[PDB]
RNA sequence: AGACCAGGC
DNA sequence: GAAAGTACTTGACTT
DNA sequence: AAGTCAAGTACTTACGCCTGGTC
């Protein structure tokens, strides 16, 4: 069917649970009420996504921008840093281009202190 | 995986109307003719195979596996497949126009001999945004006899005369009206080429003479590839170029119908089956096709074969048409005679009243229908028509049930069939081939009955029926009235109203049509309903009213002389309602 | 109208009408199917004859006019809520750089 | 059919046919001289307009561009005609709906 | 079945195709599309484009038009009307697309011919100029000279440009150069009908005369402009040689290139009637005579007007004596052996090329000798025809095809006599003659006015329609030909951006080799038959 | 290819038979295909005789669509035209 | 994830009259793609919001509703070199193939630019490397590197029929990538 | 299936 | 054998 | 010798629908 543009502004992951939620509410909202042919996504959706920052906030999430908006790193890495591999070493080292490099005594540990200051 | 899918409803607009050129037909081709004459019956169970007919072209039986698809007759439409011919054979409907492609073209360097802004005035004419269909024959007639008066060909060479057309299907161009007493450059050769015949053997040339020169089809053929592109517009031929241009008017291949086309007729009792004459015609072609095709160069000779490709162009041209079939010709056996008319297969069937066009194509037959004689009534009013219940069981129309119809017509599946309240068939929503109630079932079944089901009801009152009559004059012969279920047999109406019909009862005929869809049925009553047309659609006068015994009867009633009593006069006032 | 006295024959039925199956519907048979096809005619499916060979609707009478029905829908609702995500990501890169 | 010992029917004439006509009833002729009688699909392409079985187009193999209507089958059957003599009557399709 | 032996293509695209084929490999895509429908259509107009194909409007026209016209590929001409306003109408441009089929066929002759000088520099140098001149479409010496790099010999790449003057080849642009044949003489037609002050109502056959005869002289002034000229090349300034204008810009032409061909169509007629020291001698003629000798220029007059019933000749030989003038006119006098890379004098060779004339070569006037161009193409036409023939079908077909040329329009009884043998093979190969054209069919009745079989048959004439069978040689050969050698492209297409990239495997290296063979082997096939179908385009 | 806008309108306020035929006749349609109803309805059958019903008090929530010639649209509402 | 930006004709029928639009409207679009994959925009997952709706037309012949909007739905697609989590679920020698649990088992990366000193071996043994290896059940973190599209879907009559009395090619969406970074493929070889 | 004749309005 | 019309190959009369 | 107005011969359609028996 016509498509009216590629892509729109960019969406991670985070209100998809809060909104796939909105979509729980609505038809029999899984495991509550426990005791068509959407149940394919919707049960992927949220097992995936909760699993992983187990083993989520409100407010800290908007108030994560501080530091997060004067690190120059843009937007590619800005929100794939949300989930994976938070806080060791490493792990950073790998998702963003030139993440050792300009920067790396001091200033990129800072990185690693807030990004652990999330749990 | 599993990838979406779209659908748009979509109308119809315009047609294009052309020649498909030589690319189309073997596109389209599914097999080969081939082998020749003999319908190629397998010698053990006579089964077709290959050749004209054959397991995969269309199915003229209810078995018959196409093999191209399955599902035989109820499935398969048609498939198409085509015929190598041998040489160019002629056309025949574009003959005539095939003369006036023919003229306007010189013959020596087969291009068009028109002169510089003579082209270019008429090449600026058509191109005039609007333009009637009239306006098309007028210039292309133009152009034509303007190129009639012209002696001398521009840029190429010598030149030549005219094309008459003279014979049938020969076509044959005098060179002729040369000037008179003026020795041509041309004429000089020509008078001196047959010094050298008229001098081998003076006998037959000065015999007979002044046949001038013709133009066979197969080298006409090879004067019309010379021009391309340039102007074919003036001819009348415009190139957006699916269509290879004028080299499309003469025979090369051919499309050989399918078995929807013409089938085997069966039955009429016999134990066999029978071919039908469109199948002789192109299996007889195969024959005198391949008649050229293993001759031209083992043995024969020169003079033999020609009118025999003569003769393959006389087949084609009865073949599609009707009465080329008789230009000189005669088939000899035993002699005999001939003059069986039937034989034209295809110009026939499609031509106007009985065949196709007229009387087939929107001379359409009506389902669900009854006919019976008159009689009439007065306790009718009128838009009411009594309708017998022996025909209204045989009668039906279609019912939806929806939030209402849920408690009535479930009690008329298990009435049954027999008594008039009652339904013959069923359609659940769950699609299957149908399910008509008769044979058996009913009782539990009316238990179910889920909403989006379908089920026919017999005809009843509070339905709406258009009564006709046969013998069609003017617009209040179609009319829309109410029903009614009575004893007996026969269609009565009331008197009221002999004007629309013209009916003199007498024991006439009266047509009788019920609608389907709830839209043409709410169409049928609220607009060619009777009340509304009680006046007639000319003159703006009633064409309905009292007549005869009511309007004699009206007179005594209120004669001037006439005087009545209160217990006479009551029961009339009762007798009116 | 057209300008000419002409009519309502056979010859005189081709002056105005283009439509070639209603023409030949009438009376005629080979020639004009064989005509159009050589001159490469187009012309539409316009007229009323012409459509109930088609098997299609009407422009005239009841088929006149298009039937719609309103989608009593709001025209405030509509408007969708973004969140989190305009702030952080674009406001990065806008700071000084 | 026509006639009796097979089944029987009615006739609706030329000269009868303008009557409904002058009545200004699109609905009536669309039901009775179509869904009535016979009422029969018909496999089209877009480009090179055609008729096909399934979603086969002959010459051209692509099942994208195929669209599936309805129409008479005196229709389908005088193109098959046409078509076995040299003629060829395209066909070409818009959308309804988009105003 | 399965449609692969191209018989969709096969039918639908005569002449035609054949440009926007070429184009396509030149360009493609928008390029492919004006120029075809350029074709189809005729004479076009600017806006016109945009209102058939819906062609990406505007942008693609006019940077289609600026490129159609550096390569010339266009013809144009602007006019007006009464009414008002302007007009430009597009042709399809004289053959120059065949210039695009030809390329490296030109700057063959152009390398061999600069011969007198003994395998120089030269190879590598104008090669470089020449194919800097064709693909620009135009050069300006001075730009072209400013591409040339410094603290060089300057005039080492001018030591051969004043040589590329010459004598044929490249010679100056000039303003209406390309223009339609019929227009320019509708253009100079004007001032002829236009000339008179209401002179007299006295003998109106004079207005023929006035009008034609100013015409003629005026459009020889203007065929000729073109032609010879030493203005602008032979400037020489002092402090130097010799040196071209450094402001008048060149173009190649059709003088040279067309006759080099066709004298070598005339020497393999040469070398196959007499020894390879014969056809020297008559070559060593024919290249210092080729400049005066007009040829493959010969009607020049013919496109664009009528030519007569009555007064053609009055034309054609008004031609012919003016092929009659300069041939025998200005011609050489008699030399000897005049230098090449046998002793004393020559002339003994060329008698025994004298006293042996038919078909051709060296009829001759007294106290001069020279080979007519007039009645020399007739043997030309003759002889390559009946080597098609010869080449094509068994020696049966030869042998036939004269017999009916010998005497004219006979039927059957003094042909089985006279031919050779047997009955029934004469009548399979006589369906084989008359299979394609060119013999035609005679029609003559029998004891009747038209009624049927058994009337009398002849066979004759059709020159020109068996000439016009070499023109459906043209195309179709080469379509095929140059058509599935870029389908080869577009098939190995991801091959060839690998292959481009690298400029690995055992089996990406051997369809390396297969697509080059072919490549190589498709285009000594593409001047094989070219060389063929050259000769044919005339009489 | 846009619509009049409900403020002039060269068509006349009046509606024709011939619209009366297709609206009576696509509400009671709809009404087979089990749609709801927005007038009281008595006890009795079929969608045609509630449809007549329907359009006396006006219930009907359609707008009816006219073309011009020229294609300058329009609007027109069930309710607010009168006979 | 990203959001894509359609639109689309939705037709309703009566049966949904007495409810409303909107939510009409939302139930079938649901039905029209959710887990159906969308050509060249990536694979959709849910919808998100309702623009642009205007007043629905009416054909003659049916007596239904059809309304023309547009709608941004919730698409799925990372980009070019983005690393996810996941893990691997069957094996041969190509490659190890890497599911994520909740999207699809698509993402396959073969052994071309992976770790130089890494082999299948038909031993039943998965995958060595020269220090350590793993196999299914054990998380996995896979780049993006390369994405393919196909349709093709012309099957012929004749083609089909064939394979039916007679007894893969489903690449409809896929994607695969190049992990020769260290430190991908488990996420306990770290802490 | 394609045919005929009588006759009905 | 239908009759009614329409379309298509030749002569005086000029220049 | 073109341009000319008047002449001999050759063509497609002339009724809506049905209901009966006979080859
Ligand atoms: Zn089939
Ligand atoms: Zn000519
Ligand atoms: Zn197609």
């Amino acid at each position: 069917m016509k498509v009216l543009e590629e892509r729109n502004a960019f969406l991670s992951d985070y209100e998809v649970l809060k909104f796939l939620t909105d979509l729980e509410k609505k038809h029999l909202w899984d495991q509550k009420s426990l005791a068509p042919e959407l149940q394919g996504i919707t049960r992927n959706v949220v097992n995936y996504l909760s699993i992983n920052k187990n083993f989520m906030s409100d407010e800290s999430f908007a108030e994560l921008m501080t530091k997060l908006n004067s690190f120059k790193l843009f937007k590619a890495e800005k929100l794939q840093i949300v989930n994976q591999l938070p806080a060791n070493m490493v792990h950073l080292y790998s998702i963003v281009e030139e993440c050792d490099a300009r920067f790396d005594e001091k200033t990129i540990e800072e990185m690693l202190e807030i990004i652990s200051g999330y749990a | 995986k599993e990838v979406v899918v779209s659908e748009t409803p979509k109308r119809i607009k315009g047609l294009e109307f052309s020649a498909l050129s030589a690319a189309d037909i073997v596109a389209q081709s599914e097999v080969e003719v081939s082998t020749r004459d003999l319908f190629d019956l397998e010698k053990d169970r006579a089964p077709k195979a290959n050749g004209a007919l054959d397991p995969k072209m269309g199915v003229s039986s209810s078995s018959l596996e196409c093999a191209t698809c399955h599902g035989n007759l109820a499935s398969c439409h048609g498939h198409f497949g085509h015929l190598k011919l041998a040489l160019p054979v002629f056309h025949i409907g574009y003959f005539k126009a095939t003369i006036q492609i023919l003229q306007g073209i010189c013959k020596n360097c087969s291009a068009i001999l028109l002169s510089e802004t003579d082209k270019r005035q008429f090449l600026h004419e058509l191109r005039r945004p609007g333009v009637d269909n009239l306006r098309r024959m007028g210039i292309l007639k133009k152009i034509l006899d303007q190129c009639k008066k012209q002696r001398r060909c521009l840029h190429c060479g010598a030149l030549n005369g005219v094309v008459k057309k003279a014979a049938a299907l020969k076509i044959i161009h005098d060179t002729f009206r040369w000037v008179g007493k003026k020795s041509a450059p041309e004429k000089d050769i020509w008078v001196g080429e047959w010094k050298e015949v008229l001098a081998h053997n003076p006998e037959l040339e000065r015999y007979v003479k002044r046949c001038m020169d013709d133009l066979n089809p197969l080298k006409t053929l090879n004067l019309f590839k010379q021009i391309k592109s340039a102007d074919c517009e003036l001819l009348g031929i415009d190139a957006t170029v699916p269509s290879g241009r004028p080299e499309t008017y003469i025979w090369r291949y051919l499309p050989a119908p399918p078995v929807c086309i013409r089938p085997s007729v069966m039955m009429q009792d016999s134990p066999a089956s029978n071919e039908d004459d469109l199948t002789v015609k192109l299996t007889e072609i195969v024959w005198t096709s391949s008649l050229i095709k293993a001759g031209l160069d083992k043995g024969i000779s020169i003079n033999n074969m020609m009118e025999h490709w003569d003769y393959l162009q006389l087949t084609v041209a009865m073949y599609i048409n009707s009465d080329s079939v008789n230009p000189a010709m005669l088939p000899g056996s035993s002699n005999g005679g001939g003059k069986v008319k039937p034989i034209r297969g295809f110009c026939q069937r499609l031509k106007g009243k009985q065949g196709r066009f007229r009387g087939n194509l929107s001379g359409k037959r009506v389902d669900f229908s009854g006919r019976t004689v008159i009689s009439p009534d007065p306790n009718l009013s009128i838009d009411e028509v009594a309708v017998p219940d022996r025909v209204a069981k045989v009668l039906t129309y279609p019912e939806k049930v929806t939030r209402y119809n849920r408690h009535k017509l479930q009690e008329l599946i298990v009435n049954g069939p027999n008594v008039h309240p009652g339904a013959n068939y069923l359609l659940k929503r769950n699609e299957d081939a149908r399910r008509n109630l008769r044979y058996g079932d009913r009782m539990k079944l009316a238990k179910n009955l889920q909403i989006g089901d379908v089920v026919e009801r017999h005809l009843e009152d509070g339905d709406v029926v258009l009564f006709n009559r046969q013998p069609s004059l003017h617009r209040l012969s179609i009319l829309s009235h109410y029903a009614k279920i009575r004893p007996w047999r026969t269609f009565r109406l009331n008197e009221c109203v002999c004007t629309p019909y013209n009916a003199d009862f007498d024991g006439d005929e009266m047509n009788l049509h019920v609608p389907q869809t709830e839209e043409a049925r709410a169409e049928a009553i609220n607009l060619m309903g009777v009340k509304n047309n009680l006046l007639t659609p000319k003159s703006g006068e009633p064409i309905i009213a009292a007549t005869q015994d009511f309007i004699t009867g009206s007179y005594l009633i209120s004669h001037k002389d006439s005087f009545y009593d209160r217990a006479t006069l009551t029961q009339l006032l009762s007798m009116m309602s | 109208y057209k300008g000419e006295v002409l009519g309502i024959t056979r010859f005189g039925l081709s002056k105005m009408r283009d439509s070639v199956l209603q023409l030949a519907s009438f009376e005629k048979t080979t020639d004009h199917l064989f005509d159009a096809a050589f001159y490469m005619k187009k012309d539409a499916v316009e007229g009323v004859s012409e459509c109930i060979i088609l098997g299609q609707t009407m422009s005239i009478g009841t088929g006149s006019f298009k039937v719609v029905k309103g989608t009593n829908i709001s025209e405030k609702d509509l408007v969708p809520k973004r969140c989190l995500f305009e702030s952080l990501s674009n406001e990065a890169a806008l700071k000084a750089n | 059919t026509e006639g009796r010992s097979r089944d029987g029917g009615l006739r609706l004439g030329e000269m009868e046919r303008d009557c409904v006509i002058a009545y200004g009833a699109s609905q009536l002729l669309l039901e009775r001289l179509m869904i009535s009688s016979d009422a029969f699909e018909v496999d089209v392409c877009d480009k090179c307009g055609l008729m096909g079985y399934s979603g086969w187009c002959t010459t051209c193999k692509s099942a994208e561009n195929i669209i599936k209507m309805t129409i008479p089958y005196a229709a389908k059957l005088l193109f098959q005609e046409l078509l076995s003599m040299n003629i060829a009557p395209r066909l070409r399709l818009e959308d309804i709906f988009q105003q | 079945v399965m449609t692969i032996s191209s018989l969709e293509q096969r039918t639908l695209n005569p002449d035609l195709f054949l440009y926007k084929e070429l184009v396509k490999a030149h360009l493609g895509e928008r390029a492919a599309s004006v120029i075809g429908m350029l074709v189809a259509l005729g004479r076009l107009s600017v806006r016109e484009l945009v209102e058939k194909i819906d062609g990406m409007d505007v942008d693609s026209v006019k940077t289609t038009l600026v490129s159609l016209t550096q390569l010339r590929c266009v013809k144009y001409l602007q006019e007006t009307a009464i009414s008002g306003k302007k007009t430009t109408y597009y042709y399809y441009n004289e053959e120059g697309i065949h210039i695009l089929l030809y390329s490296g066929l030109i700057i063959d002759e152009i390398i061999t011919q600069m011969r007198v000088n003994d395998e120089e520099e030269h190879k590598q140098l104008v090669a470089e100029i020449v194919q800097n001149v064709i693909s620009l479409g135009s050069l300006t010496v001075e730009d072209y000279l400013s591409s040339v790099t410094s603290d060089s010999m300057k005039y080492t790449i001018s030591s051969l440009f004043v040589q590329l003057c010459e004598m044929g080849y490249l010679i100056q642009i000039s303003k209406l150069h390309y223009t339609p044949i019929e227009d320019l003489w509708q253009f100079l037609y004007e001032k002829h009908y236009k000339n008179i002050p209401r002179n007299s109502p006295l003998s109106d056959l004079k207005k023929r005369s006035q009008a034609k005869m100013n015409a003629k002289t005026d459009f020889a002034k203007i065929i000729n402009k073109p032609n010879e000229l030493s203005q602008i090349l032979t400037v020489d300034p002092k402090t130097s040689l010799r040196i071209v204008k450094p402001t008048v810009s060149l173009t190649i032409n059709l003088d040279r290139f067309m006759k080099g061909r066709r004298s070598k169509q005339l020497i393999n007629l040469a070398k196959t009637r007499v020894g390879s020291v014969t056809a020297q001698v008559y070559k060593i003629a024919l290249r210092l005579t080729e400049q005066k000798s007009p040829k493959i220029r010969d009607p020049l007059t013919q496109t664009g007007l009528l030519q007569d019933l009555e007064e053609a000749k009055s034309f054609q030989d008004e031609a012919e004596l003016v092929e009659e003038k300069t041939p025998g006119l200005t011609f050489n006098a008699i030399d000897l052996a005049r230098h090449l890379p046998s002793a004393s004098l020559i002339n003994s060779h060329l008698k025994i090329l004298a006293s042996s004339n038919f078909p051709f070569l060296n009829e001759t006037k007294p106290g001069v000798y020279y080979v007519p161009y007039s009645k020399l193409m007739p043997v030309l036409k003759s002889s390559v025809y009946e080597y098609v023939i010869a080449s094509t079908l068994g020696p049966s077909a030869m042998r036939l095809s004269r017999c009916i040329r010998d005497n004219k329009l006979v039927s059957e009884k003094i042909i089985n006599s006279t031919a050779l043998m047997k009955e029934k093979d004469i009548r399979s190969t006589l369906a084989s003659l008359i299979r394609y054209n060119s013999v035609e069919i005679q029609e003559v009745p029998r004891t009747a006015d038209r009624s049927a079989s058994r009337a009398v048959f002849l066979f004759r004439c059709k020159e020109t329609h068996s000439y016009n069978f070499m023109r459906q040689n043209l195309e179709w050969n080469m379509a095929n030909l140059l058509f599935k050698k870029e389908k080869l492209k577009q098939e190995n297409s991801t091959l060839l951006k690998k292959a481009n990239r690298d400029d690995l495997l055992p089996s990406e290296l051997n369809q390396l080799k297969m697509v080059n063979e072919r490549e190589l082997n498709v285009f000594a096939r593409l001047s094989r038959l070219l060389s063929l179908w050259e000769v044919f385009q005339m009489a | 290819e846009k619509a009049i806008p409900k403020d002039q309108r060269a068509t006349t306020p009046y509606m024709t038979k011939y619209e009366r035929a297709r609206i009576l006749g696509t509400r009671a349609l709809q009404i087979s295909m089990n749609a709801p109803v927005f007038v009281d309805l008595e006890g009795e059958t079929d969608p045609l005789r509630i449809a007549m019903k329907e359009l006396a008090e006006k219930k009907i929530p359609l707008v009816i669509r006219r073309y011009l010639p020229d294609g300058s649209f329009e609007d027109w509402s069930v309710e607010e035209l009168i006979v | 994830f990203i959001l894509s930006k359609i639109a689309d004709l939705v037709r309703i029928p009566p049966d949904q009259f007495h409810r409303d639009t909107i939510s009409a409207i939302t139930h079938q679009l649901n039905n029209k793609f959710a887990n159906k994959i969308i050509p060249n925009v990536g694979l959709c997952i849910t919808i998100y919001d309702l623009l642009t709706v205007e007043e629905g037309q009416l054909k003659p012949g049916d007596g239904s509703s059809y309304i023309n909007v547009t709608f941004r739905a919730v698409v799925f697609k990372p980009f070019l070199g983005e690393i996810v989590t996941g893990w691997i679920s069957k094996c041969t020698a190509e490659g190890i193939k890497v599911s994520l649990l909740g999207i699809f088992d698509d993402i396959f990366i073969p052994q071309n630019m992976l770790f130089e000193g890494c082999y299948y071996t038909p031993e039943e043994s998965a995958w060595i490397w020269p220090k350590l290896y793993f196999d299914v059940n054990e998380k996995i973190r896979f780049r993006i590197e390369r994405e393919v599209f196909v349709d093709v879907k012309p099957k012929s009559p004749k083609e089909r029929e064939l394979e039916e009395r007679a007894q893969e090619k489903p690449p409809a969406y896929a994607l695969l990538g190049s992990c020769q970074t260290d430190g991908m493929g488990l996420v306990s070889w770290w802490e």
